[PDB]
């Protein structure tokens, strides 16, 4: 299968970068009670 | 079956038992003198 | 900490140390020397003496070839070897 | 070095996060293909 | 390769179904 | 007081001091093995 | 009893004499290159 | 707490926490299997290493 | 009792501690020092490398080394009473042997000594941590004296237990394993080297931020062995480097700890790296370059320029370093630049 | 104000400026700022360099085909050797480029400002009022960097052979050396590898003990490290219970109770060996290479018995031969 | 390009001069208790 | 330059994955005071 | 659905994070090259 | 390409120098 080369860093980073943001913002808040 | 090599080992075991054995005995001995 | 085992300065500076030892120390110094002089040290550890590293003619090295019948090798080398 | 008042905390709750993730995981699933050409 | 990328998403998502349904923030009647 | 001559401490200090001079003598001896 | 320094210097010279021997010994010693 | 079906069915086995035999008890017979073990490995290691020989026992790919 | 008598005794002070450990530390460790020593003074290493390894033979301090078993033995523990030697302390002394000895007896000395670090440690109400840090060498000595050799052909290619004979161990790697260019080894120097600084600095950094709490030109006595009193202003510290290097080691538990880490860590990264060399898994590679090394006969990086040195180190030493192969390289085959 | 410089004068010597900048400062600060700037770029994007006496260009820039390890900014060519090849002496900018003039800039610069940091290493120990046998520790370091960039060059006559700034470069500068100096067999380098190894062992020792007799102040959930506050009045460790252990662990008297002495031992060991080492290079800088025992052990007939150093030397020739193939236009590597 | 040659000196001199004139004004002062 | 293909997803993810961890754990703690 | 006690919070301070990052950013910088072969 | 990867690290690190020195957690004398 001859495909584009950035498929991984493209699709992948697309997932992990914004996702990591949300992840952060959640556990940053669920830790107001020091819980988490 | 007692191959010169095998016999070599027993010999080794015995020497092993000898050095450990002699060692502990003298050791329990001096420890006992206190 | 609380320490109590027979002191050093005591004996290195002791009159007896020097009298038991003076005589015995060089007894070892001498003993070692003799060990070398007799030339037994050589036979003691196979260690060849300059006079006999290579046979006279040959130029090759007496290298141990097979781990199991090695004892032979050494010989057969030390053998033909002077 | 005097604290600025406007230091309000930030908010993204146990759920909003599930959506945020469902939002990405999807496009990611959608565009992946076109990101491979 | 890229077909794992497809299957990884596909899957990671089925599990975003796990959490969002079973460890979802509950409705509090107050 | 009266501290023994055969001390734990001593057995060690000896295993070394005996050979050392045995060796040192051996070596000072080699210093001449010409030919 | 015997002064401490006096044992050090005579003990020392020996190390300095014996060691010295060793350096000579490297010139005529077997390990020389002649 | 909160027992259940197995939670009761298996309560004995977990019960005797501190249950400990008195003194040194069994130990000796441990140390006897202990050293008795060593020689096993060693005897294996040494057959393997090629230091221990036996017949119809020359360690090689050949072995049928 | 019967045990505790042995315990009670061997366990309490008496200057040179001797403990439950000592039983294996002292004996193994002793023999070991001896093992290496006897060899350098009297034992030859000719029948394995055709190389002189003893004062007695004429070798010097930097020459003497306790050989390493001919490539004919391989990894056989080469036992004094084993099939090979058959308790013939002269032949057994000749087939090298002392090696496996020194190495194995030794290998315990460490195991043993670290234990001692625990024993004395659990007895004095301290954190063993020292004993842990000590893995640093066990890992090295394990990998580098047992693992690597065990991974290669024979005990032969294993370290040499020499002064120079050990330097050979270097080059030989550089030349064949091109270790120098192996990430893992790198952290190995990143830690030793990095740590040394850490040591030399904390040592001096401390000395200077010392509170004059004595009288005159001897700040070495002015210190209280008796009680708690920060001898080095931790405050005159940070406010120093914070302004001279930009950073401040604010705390001493971490400082005096991070110093534990630095080395021990790198060492491991070394022990890993070499583990690689065991199965010839080495970082010589670097395709990206070599692939383009083919064409463009005019492109040159140090890597290659260096890698070439290696290629010489092989061709020249292999024949005499690895005697059991009876290598033969005619005048021609040897790689050389125009001139020499 | 009577004069406006008055403020410049206290600022430079501002005992409270986030980052102290002494009088050395005023030279260091930029000497490195220019030095670094040239560097960072030369690496990222710089042409090859004829280095060796010929016209064989050695590439050392990431943008020219270098892995971070292969990376390196190359030296000046045997063409210049010692002459001063500053950016203006070269005609076309590209000349300086090719003939490898960045080196001198980078080297000369840091190699300079470095020392001023050494000065400003102490200038803060004066404005701060602290004993200052500190700046000296730093010497050993700077000495070497100076040795590997300034002595050895003056020694062999060309900046050509001065540890090339780059990772794989060092490896090169090295392997070569062994070959031409048998450095590894040199009594100095020894005392060098001596301390370094030591310090790296002591650095883990003294760091080990302290944390091992750390003291009380924590739970198991809490981080034991937290038990301490900056500006403590009494040290966190229990020195007595430390020496009381270590001392015991083999000899009791080969131990330190004298914290001032110990922390000192840490200083001097690494710092002294490193010096010898720094001198080692600087020693062989004028060709007083390591020892040499080739053919030094022989038997009766004269048949020669290889010393375990003869191998050292064997592997050495393998090195001698190859290094810098093409230039060497004569039998003896007299440089 | 003889231009650069001078453009630098000044930049070099200036500094060397700022160096000396800073230490010249004697630093026995500018420490704890201006002594 | 003929190099390995995962260079990006390898080296890259190597950075962003562990890094993101630390990032999380910090802002998860610096948010105990609700600040951050 | 009864809370377990062992719910201790987690810790990584403004600095430890700088090191954690300096730790990775580096290896990353180191291995990158070998990750490209 | 990969040389940006080298330069990206190289750089984001110089900035980890920024923060760790200027926005570093300060030493509190108490
Ligand atoms: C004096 C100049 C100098 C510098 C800057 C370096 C730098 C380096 N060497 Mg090195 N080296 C040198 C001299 C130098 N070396 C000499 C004279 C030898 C002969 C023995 C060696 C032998 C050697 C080996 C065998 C190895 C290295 C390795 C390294 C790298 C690992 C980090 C390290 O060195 O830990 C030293 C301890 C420290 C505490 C250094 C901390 C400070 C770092 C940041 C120094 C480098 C920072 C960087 C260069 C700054 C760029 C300039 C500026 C614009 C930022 C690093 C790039 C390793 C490597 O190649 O990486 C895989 C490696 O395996 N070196
Ligand atoms: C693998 C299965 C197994 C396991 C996990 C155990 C575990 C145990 N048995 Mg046990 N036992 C077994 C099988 C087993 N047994 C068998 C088959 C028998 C014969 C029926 C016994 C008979 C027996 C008796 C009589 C006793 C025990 C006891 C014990 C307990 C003693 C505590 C202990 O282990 O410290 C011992 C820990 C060590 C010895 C660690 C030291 C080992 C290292 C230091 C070796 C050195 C490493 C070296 C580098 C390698 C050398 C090899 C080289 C030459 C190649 C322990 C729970 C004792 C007990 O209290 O029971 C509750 C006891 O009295 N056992
Ligand atoms: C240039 C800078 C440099 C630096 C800083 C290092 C640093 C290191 N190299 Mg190295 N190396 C270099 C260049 C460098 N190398 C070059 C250019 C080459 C050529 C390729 C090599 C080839 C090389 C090899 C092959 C190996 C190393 C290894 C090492 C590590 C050794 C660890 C150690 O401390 O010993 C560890 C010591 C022991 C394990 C034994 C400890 C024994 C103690 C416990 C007791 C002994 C003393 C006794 C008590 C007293 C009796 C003595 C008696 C004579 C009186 C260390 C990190 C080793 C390593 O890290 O492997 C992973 C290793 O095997 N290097
Ligand atoms: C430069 C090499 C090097 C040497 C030779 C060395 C030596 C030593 N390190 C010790 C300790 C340590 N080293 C430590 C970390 C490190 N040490 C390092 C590197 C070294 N450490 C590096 C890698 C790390 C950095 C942290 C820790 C912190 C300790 C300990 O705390 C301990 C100490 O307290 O020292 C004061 C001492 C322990 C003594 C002992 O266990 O004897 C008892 C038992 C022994 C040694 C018998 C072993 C017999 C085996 C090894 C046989 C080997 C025989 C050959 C190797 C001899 C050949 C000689 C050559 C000339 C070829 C001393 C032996
Ligand atoms: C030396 C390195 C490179 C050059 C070499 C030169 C060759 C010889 C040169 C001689 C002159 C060097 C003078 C150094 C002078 C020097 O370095 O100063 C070190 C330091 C000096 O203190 P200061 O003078 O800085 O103190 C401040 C006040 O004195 C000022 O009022 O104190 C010492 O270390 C004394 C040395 C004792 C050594 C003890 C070491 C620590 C533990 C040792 C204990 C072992 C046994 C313990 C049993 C319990
Ligand atoms: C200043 C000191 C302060 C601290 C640093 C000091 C560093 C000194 C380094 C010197 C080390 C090497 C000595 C020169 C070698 C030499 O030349 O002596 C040789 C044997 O040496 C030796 O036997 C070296 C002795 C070292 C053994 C240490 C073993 C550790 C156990 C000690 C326990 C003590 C209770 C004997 O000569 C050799 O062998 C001769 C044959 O008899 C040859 O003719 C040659 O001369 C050949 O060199
Ligand atoms: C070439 C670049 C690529 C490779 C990277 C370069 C390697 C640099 C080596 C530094 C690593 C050692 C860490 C220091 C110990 C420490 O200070 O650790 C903390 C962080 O400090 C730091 O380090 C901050 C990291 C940034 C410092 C580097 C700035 C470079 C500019 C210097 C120019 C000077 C003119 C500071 O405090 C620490 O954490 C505190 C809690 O906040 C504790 O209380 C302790 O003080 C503990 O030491
Ligand atoms: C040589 C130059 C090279 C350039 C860089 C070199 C710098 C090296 C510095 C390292 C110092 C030695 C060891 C540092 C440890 C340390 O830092 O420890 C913690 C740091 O956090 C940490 O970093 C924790 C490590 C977590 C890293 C996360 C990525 C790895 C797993 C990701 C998996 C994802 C799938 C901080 O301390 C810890 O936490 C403290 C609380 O803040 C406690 O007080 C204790 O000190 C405890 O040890
Ligand atoms: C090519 C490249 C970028 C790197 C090469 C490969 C690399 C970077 C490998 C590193 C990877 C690893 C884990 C290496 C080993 C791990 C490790 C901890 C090594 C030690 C080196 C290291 C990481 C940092 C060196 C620390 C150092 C030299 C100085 C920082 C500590 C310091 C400033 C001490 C002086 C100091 C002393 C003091 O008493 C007080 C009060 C203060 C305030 C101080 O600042
Ligand atoms: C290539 C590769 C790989 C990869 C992997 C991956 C990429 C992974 C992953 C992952 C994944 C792939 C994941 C996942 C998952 C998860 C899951 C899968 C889960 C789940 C969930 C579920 C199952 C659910 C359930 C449910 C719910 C939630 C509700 C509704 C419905 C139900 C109830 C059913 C491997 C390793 C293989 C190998 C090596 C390389
Ligand atoms: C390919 C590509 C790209 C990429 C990019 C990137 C990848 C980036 C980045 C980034 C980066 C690259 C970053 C960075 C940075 C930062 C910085 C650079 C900073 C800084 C800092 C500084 C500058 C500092 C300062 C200081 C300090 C900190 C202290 C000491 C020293 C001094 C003072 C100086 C681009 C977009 C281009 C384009 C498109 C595509
Ligand atoms: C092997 C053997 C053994 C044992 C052994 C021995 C007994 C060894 C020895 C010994 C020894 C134990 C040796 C050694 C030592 C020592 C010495 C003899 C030393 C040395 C030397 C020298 C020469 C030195 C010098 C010096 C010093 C001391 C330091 C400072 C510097 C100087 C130079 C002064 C066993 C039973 C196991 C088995 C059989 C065989
Ligand atoms: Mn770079 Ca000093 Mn070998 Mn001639 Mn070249
Ligand atoms: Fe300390």
């Amino acid at each position: 299968m001859e495909v584009n080369q950035l498929g991984f860093i493209a699709t992948a980073l697309f997932v992990l970068v914004p996702s990591v943001f949300l992840i952060i913002l959640y556990v940053q808040t669920e830790s107001q009670q020091k819980s988490s | 079956t007692i191959t010169p090599s095998l016999k070599g080992f027993f010999i080794g075991l015995l020497s092993g038992a000898v050095v450990l054995g002699l060692t502990f005995a003298v050791l329990i001995a001096i420890s006992q003198i206190d | 900490g609380t320490t109590g085992e027979r002191p050093f300065s005591d004996i290195i500076t002791s009159v007896r140390y020097w009298v038991i030892h003076s005589i015995t120390i060089p007894a070892l110094f001498i003993a070692g020397w003799l060990f070398v002089s007799t030339g037994l040290a050589y036979d003691v550890f196979g260690t060849p003496r300059p006079d006999s590293y290579y046979a006279q003619e040959q130029r090759s090295i007496p290298l141990v070839t097979d781990r199991f019948e090695a004892k032979q090798q050494v010989e057969t080398f030390l053998e033909q070897l002077k | 070095m005097e604290p600025n008042p406007n230091r309000q905390p930030v908010e993204l709750n146990r759920t909003s996060l599930y959506l945020g993730l469902l939002l990405i995981l999807v496009l990611a699933l959608l565009f992946s293909s076109y990101f491979f050409n | 390769m890229e077909t794992i990328t497809y299957v990884f998403i596909f899957a990671c998502i089925i599990a975003l179904f796990f959490f969002a349904i079973f460890f979802r923030e509950p409705p509090r009647i107050t | 007081v009266s501290y023994p001559i055969f001390t734990v401490r001593w057995v060690a200090v000896h295993t070394l001091a005996v050979p050392t001079i045995f060796f040192l003598g051996a070596i000072a001896a080699m210093q001449f093995i010409q030919r | 009893r015997i002064p401490l320094w006096i044992v050090a210097t005579v003990a020392g010279m020996g190390v300095i004499v014996i060691v010295g021997l060793f350096f000579y010994g490297a010139y005529a010693g077997l390990g020389s290159s002649l | 707490a909160r027992r259940t079906w197995l939670g009761d069915i298996l309560r004995p086995l977990n019960s005797e926490y501190g249950k400990v035999a008195p003194g040194w008890g069994t130990t000796p017979l441990m140390a006897v299997f202990m050293g008795l073990f060593l020689v096993f490995l060693l005897i294996i290691l040494e057959i393997y290493n090629s230091t221990l020989i036996l017949d119809g026992v020359n360690v090689s790919w050949k072995a049928l | 009792g019967w045990f505790d008598i042995l315990d009670d005794w061997l366990k309490r002070d008496r200057f040179v501690f001797v403990g439950w450990s000592g039983i294996l530390l002292f004996p193994c460790a002793y023999l070991a020092l001896g093992g290496w020593l006897t060899g350098t003074t009297f034992v030859t290493s000719w029948y394995t490398h055709g190389l002189a390894s003893s004062y007695l033979e004429g070798c010097n301090f930097l020459t003497v080394a306790v050989s390493t078993p001919a490539n004919s033995m391989g990894h056989s523990l080469l036992l004094l009473w084993g099939p090979e030697a058959q308790g013939d302390f002269t032949r057994w002394c000749q087939l090298g042997g002392l090696w496996t000895f020194i190495a194995l007896h030794g290998a315990f000395g460490l195991i043993g000594f670290m234990l001692r670090q625990f024993e004395i440690a659990r007895l004095v109400g301290v954190r063993p941590y020292n004993a842990i840090a000590f893995s640093a060498p066990i890992a090295v000595f394990v990998s580098v004296f047992l693992i690597y050799p065990l991974g290669q052909s024979s005990w032969f290619f294993a370290p040499s237990f020499g002064v120079a004979a050990i330097f050979r161990f270097l080059l030989f790697f550089q030349g064949f394993h091109n270790w120098t260019l192996n990430p893992f080894h790198m952290m190995g120097v990143a830690g030793v080297l990095g740590g040394a600084l850490l040591c030399a600095i904390h040592g001096a950094t401390v000395e200077n931020t010392l509170f004059q709490d004595g009288e005159g030109a001897s700040t070495f006595r002015a210190f209280n062995p008796t009680q708690a009193e920060e001898t080095y202003s931790m405050v005159t510290a940070n406010r120093f480097w914070s302004q001279i290097f930009g950073i401040a080691f604010s705390n001493k538990r971490w400082l005096h700890f991070f110093m534990l880490f630095v080395p021990v860590t790198g060492l491991w990264m070394s022990a890993i790296g070499v583990v690689g060399l065991a199965l010839n898994l080495r970082s010589y590679d670097f395709i990206s370059q070599e692939i383009r090394a083919a064409e463009d006969p005019e492109f040159e990086t140090f890597y290659t320029k260096n890698l070439l040195l290696n290629e010489g180190i092989r061709a020249w030493m292999a024949p005499q370093d690895q005697p059991h192969e009876n290598f033969v390289f005619p005048e021609e085959v040897l790689p050389r630049g125009n001139a020499l | 104000s009577a004069n406006l410089w008055e403020r410049f004068c206290n600022w430079v010597t501002s005992t409270d400026n986030r980052l102290y900048v002494g009088w050395f400062g005023v030279i260091m600060i930029p000497t490195l700022l220019a030095a670094t700037i040239c560097f960072v770029i030369a690496f990222i994007a710089a042409p090859p360099v004829d280095i060796d006496g010929i016209r064989e260009p050695v590439s050392g820039s990431l943008l020219y085909g270098n892995n971070i390890i292969t990376g390196a900014v190359v030296p000046s060519s045997n063409a210049i050797g010692l002459h001063f090849y500053p950016i203006w002496e070269a005609a076309s900018l590209d000349e300086w480029l090719y003939n490898g003039g960045p080196y001198q800039l980078i080297i000369f610069h840091f190699l300079l400002g470095a020392s001023c940091y050494m000065g400003r290493q102490w200038e803060l120990s004066y404005r701060l009022g602290m004993r200052p046998w500190i700046c000296v520790a730093y010497s050993a370091p700077l000495a070497s960097a100076f040795a590997v960039f300034l002595i050895y060059p003056i020694g062999q006559g060309s900046f050509s052979d001065g540890m090339p700034l780059g990772i794989s470069g060092t490896f090169n500068f090295m392997i070569v050396f062994q070959a031409e100096h048998n450095i590894l067999m040199h009594p100095f380098h020894q005392l060098g590898v001596a301390g370094v190894f030591g310090g790296a062992l002591f650095c883990a020792m003294h760091g080990s003990l302290v944390t091992s007799s750390l003291i009380r102040e924590t739970t198991e959930t809490e981080s034991a490290n937290y038990g301490y506050k900056f500006g403590q009045e009494e040290e966190t460790y229990n020195i007595v219970a430390a020496h009381g252990y270590f001392g015991r662990l083999i000899f009791q008297y080969a131990s330190f109770n004298n914290s001032r002495s110990l922390h000192f031992f840490l200083a001097a060991w690494r710092v002294v060996g490193v010096w010898f080492a720094a001198l080692g290079i600087s020693t062989m800088a004028f060709n007083l290479n390591g020892f040499n025992f080739n053919h030094s052990v022989i038997d009766a007939k004269g048949n020669v018995i290889n010393t375990w150093a003869d191998i050292i030397n064997r592997a050495n020739l393998g090195m001698e031969v190859m290094h810098e193939r093409n230039a060497h236009n004569f039998p003896l590597d007299l440089a | 390009m003889e231009t650069l040659k001078i453009t630098v000196y000044i930049v070099v001199t200036f500094f060397v001069l700022l160096f000396v004139f800073g230490f010249l004004s004697g630093d026995p002062a500018r420490n704890p208790k201006r002594k």
